């Protein structure tokens, strides 16, 4: 856990835009 | 074009001085303290002084005033930027900025001062890069300083590839005493702590309104960032061409981009406070805090400072939720709340005494400032879309980031 | 107290010693110092300041302090008189017009009450031209026999070849240390 | 005090010379007129340790206007150090040479500046760019006689954009006084 919100994984790029 | 970068103290003693041009006599610092005393006692004190034909432009540190003398028409902004870079370097090398390190770290301080700026022109300011040629515990300088990439040392290898992001929100609110909000600006700040192997070229992608309009997706929730200020690693040409955010992250925690846009939405916290101040008899604090934020989010550590009378004594607090403490050092009612669910409403009724004798001078009305910090809540609605981690060797990165919403200039004008 | 550690060190050698190298400019002193240190004929500009090096031979650390002979650097030899044990004079037999000046400088420097334990060391430099004199004519001209309480010895060293430097070093070592 | 410090600095042990240099640097920082021992620290200048040479250079730069006459015993050291393979030592020597505000020393410093002007090391080129401007600030005619403007102009036409920026800043500083 961590104060201020749990860290979330990010994507690599806009997969929906090619 | 500074002439001599010196380090002063709280008593007027020059902790450390390092002349860069020699065009100003070293004895001119003795007049800085009397000049500052004269300026502060007449309301004309300024960070940039003037001793005859010599100007003393400096900022105030925790315990020292980083004064830098000059004589010609030097760029004061350049001097301020050099002072800020020096302060950041001192903070990165020494965990504290006080007199205990100036008199103890003179061996490395002189080397850092000599290497940072020559003839009044700073040449190297990267603390991570500077930590490779000047140490307090010397080989040839790294090629990163000579190379174009002066913010990411080559050859960095880590067992894992973890990049932790921090989308910290800054809720600044300027509510007038009439009940309307004047200055309501949100300053985004993406602060990442990169730990990767090699020299990766991150390709950050968010849900920008301009990017969505250019792609043709200007119909979903897109952040309208009025001002986007990227770090030195972010290539300006790529962002200007087609809003392409490509930059090599440094090693450690740093500020990549700092968004800043206005907000026309209702405040997350509504503070309805009243003052039933009897003349020299007593006063009442009918303070009501309405949380307009979403009920799914909880604002950890809610601290709504309520400026009570400076001469208030014998205080009593009739509140609903949260500890209420009166701090005589700050002269305010600290409405401290640990957890405040969204949509909650805490009511407080203060009552304190007042001396019969009236005060000699006016005290002013400091504004009520909340200290809300709601994690996992993005008010601007900006969501990170992608982060293109590309490495020549080739590795599978594991990006991470969290959204933290706090209060910035969240002041409320009093009546 | 006990000095057994000193005897143990002396079992392999402990004394290092020091040395001085002064004289007129363009006297081949820098080339000789470089040959003693490295062993190559290095080309160097006139010594504006000074040179300090060391020589390791016969278990003695022969620290040499090369000094130029500039007019503005002539009065700067008094700085090396503090904590000095040796003194080497490099003569320039190829300059007749500067021989009187070199002798006067040596006499002025030889008239100091602080340098009393420093033995005389005259080196005949530039031993490559036919105009160079022998090891007796220079001593007679300089009047080295009239140096009371001074242990002087003339040695001919060739800068281009390097011969005679070893004999001078051996003489200096025998003058410094009085043991087997 | 002063006699003990001089005896320590005129010793053969580096473990005492480094401490003496640190004490001399701290006494000047503490506000002590330590210019009286300027000729005494000059002997312990050409040392292999890099942590001690910087302190000596700083003391000489801070003790250059006060004793210009005693400063004549350092040109040879700067000339010898302006050729070390380590770029850091050459850069420090170049930076300290221009910092010495001596009218009789800047005349002989032109050869090392000319040698370091076209140096392959980018740090050396960057240091020499600022050194040329520092020398021109003291002697404007000396820089013109040495012909450094032509060398400064070609620095903008070279790689190593940090060196290019340093050369541009030096050219702007020179032209501002022009
Ligand atoms: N041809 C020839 N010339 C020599 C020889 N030895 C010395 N010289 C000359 O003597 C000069 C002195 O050279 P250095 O030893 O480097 O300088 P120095 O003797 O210390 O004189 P200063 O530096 O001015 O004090 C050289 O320039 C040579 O031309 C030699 O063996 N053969
Ligand atoms: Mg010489």
């Amino acid at each position: 856990d961590r104060k201020g919100g749990s860290y979330s994984q990010a994507a690599g790029s806009d997969s929906a835009q090619s | 074009s500074a002439s001599a970068v010196y380090v002063l103290d709280l008593k007027g003693k020059v902790l450390i001085c390092r002349n860069y041009r020699g065009d100003v006599d070293m004895s001119e610092v003795e007049h800085f303290m009397p000049i500052l005393m004269e300026k502060e006692e007449e309301g004309m004190l300024s960070p940039i002084l003037a001793h005859g034909g010599v100007r003393f432009m400096w900022i105030k540190h925790n315990n020292l005033y980083l004064v830098a003398t000059s004589k010609k028409n030097a760029c004061v902004s350049l001097v301020f930027s050099f002072l800020y870079k020096v302060v950041q370097v001192f903070s990165e090398y020494f965990k504290e900025l006080e007199e205990e390190s100036i008199r103890d770290n003179f061996v490395i301080i002189y080397e850092l001062l000599d290497e940072l700026m020559d003839f009044g022109y700073p040449q190297t300011t990267d603390s991570k890069i500077l930590q490779e040629y000047i140490t307090q515990e010397a080989p040839r300088p790294p090629a990163t300083v000579t190379n174009a990439v002066s913010w990411r040392s080559e050859g960095i290898k880590y067992r894992k590839n973890e990049v932790f992001l921090d989308v910290i929100e800054a809720v600044n609110l300027l509510v007038s005493a009439n009940g309307n909000v004047l200055r309501s600006e949100i300053v985004g700040s993406i602060k990442m702590r990169v730990f990767l192997s090699g020299m990766p070229e991150l390709r950050l992608g968010l849900n920008d309104k301009v990017l969505f309009d250019n792609t043709g997706r200007g119909k979903s929730k897109s952040v309208e960032l009025e001002d986007v200020k990227f770090h030195q690693c972010v290539r300006l040409s790529r962002f200007e061409n087609d809003r392409t955010i490509s930059f090599i992250p440094p090693d450690g925690e740093f500020e990549l981009m700092s968004y800043r846009l206005n907000t026309h939405v209702k405040p997350l916290i509504w503070i309805e406070s009243v003052i039933e101040k009897h003349s020299h008899s007593r006063i009442e604090y009918m303070v009501k805090a309405k949380s307009q934020f979403k009920r799914r989010s909880t604002a950890n550590n809610v601290e709504i400072h309520i400026p009570v009378p400076n001469d208030a004594d014998s205080p009593k607090f009739k509140t609903t939720v949260g500890s209420v403490k009166w701090v005589p050092e700050n002269s305010e009612i600290v409405w401290s709340v640990k957890s405040f669910p969204g949509g909650k409403e805490y009511l407080m009724r203060a009552h304190f005494g007042l001396p019969s004798v009236e005060a000699e001078d006016k005290e002013g009305k400091p504004p009520i400032s909340v200290k809300f910090e709601i994690p996992y809540f993005t008010t601007s609605g900006i969501q990170v879309r992608y982060l293109k981690i590309i490495e020549k060797s080739g590795y599978q990165a594991l990006p991470w980031v969290r959204y933290i919403t706090q209060n910035g200039d969240y002041q409320l004008r009093t009546q | 107290g006990n000095i057994f550690a000193n005897l143990f060190k002396g079992l392999f050698g402990k004394k290092e010693m020091r040395i001085l190298m002064v004289g007129l400019d363009a006297a081949g002193k820098t080339t000789i110092l470089y040959k003693l240190k490295l062993g190559e004929i290095v080309t160097t500009i006139p010594t504006i300041g000074f040179n300090v090096e060391t020589v390791e031979y016969k278990n003695i650390s022969f620290t040499v302090w090369d000094v130029g002979g500039q007019d503005k650097i002539r009065p700067l030899w008094r700085h090396y008189f503090q904590n000095t044990q040796g003194l080497i004079f490099v003569v320039d037999s190829n300059d007749r017009e500067r021989v009187n000046e070199a002798r006067e400088e040596l006499m002025r420097m030889l008239a100091e009450d602080e340098l009393r334990d420093a033995v005389l060391l005259v080196f005949a430099n530039k031993q490559d031209l036919p105009n160079a004199m022998n090891a007796a004519e220079i001593t007679d001209k300089l009047g080295l026999h009239s140096l009371r309480h001074r242990n002087w010895y003339i040695q001919a060293t060739c800068a281009t070849s390097g011969d005679g430097l070893y004999e001078g070093l051996d003489w200096l070592s025998n003058q410094l240390r009085n043991q087997k | 005090e002063i006699f003990e410090l001089k005896a320590e600095l005129n010793s053969d042990k580096k473990e005492k010379k480094k401490e003496a240099v640190k004490k001399v640097i701290a006494s000047m920082t503490v506000g002590k007129d330590v210019s009286a021992l300027f000729p005494d620290v000059v002997n312990c200048m050409q040392t292999d340790n890099l942590e001690l040479k910087k302190l000596v250079y700083l003391y000489l730069m801070n003790y250059a206007k006060s004793q210009p006459d005693m400063a004549i015993m350092a040109v040879n050291t700067f000339v010898k150090d302006c050729e070390d393979p380590n770029p850091l030592i050459r850069a420090l020597a170049v930076r300290t040479m221009g910092c010495i505000r001596v009218d009789k020393i800047t005349e002989y410093l032109c050869e090392p500046l000319r040698k370091c002007l076209k140096d392959e090391d980018p740090y050396v080129r960057k240091t020499a760019a600022v050194c040329v401007a520092k020398l021109h600030d003291i002697n404007a005619q000396l820089v013109e006689d040495q012909g450094f403007l032509d060398t400064l102009k070609d620095l903008i036409s070279d790689s190593n954009p940090m060196v290019v920026a340093n050369a541009v800043a030096a050219l702007s500083e020179i032209a501002e006084s022009h």
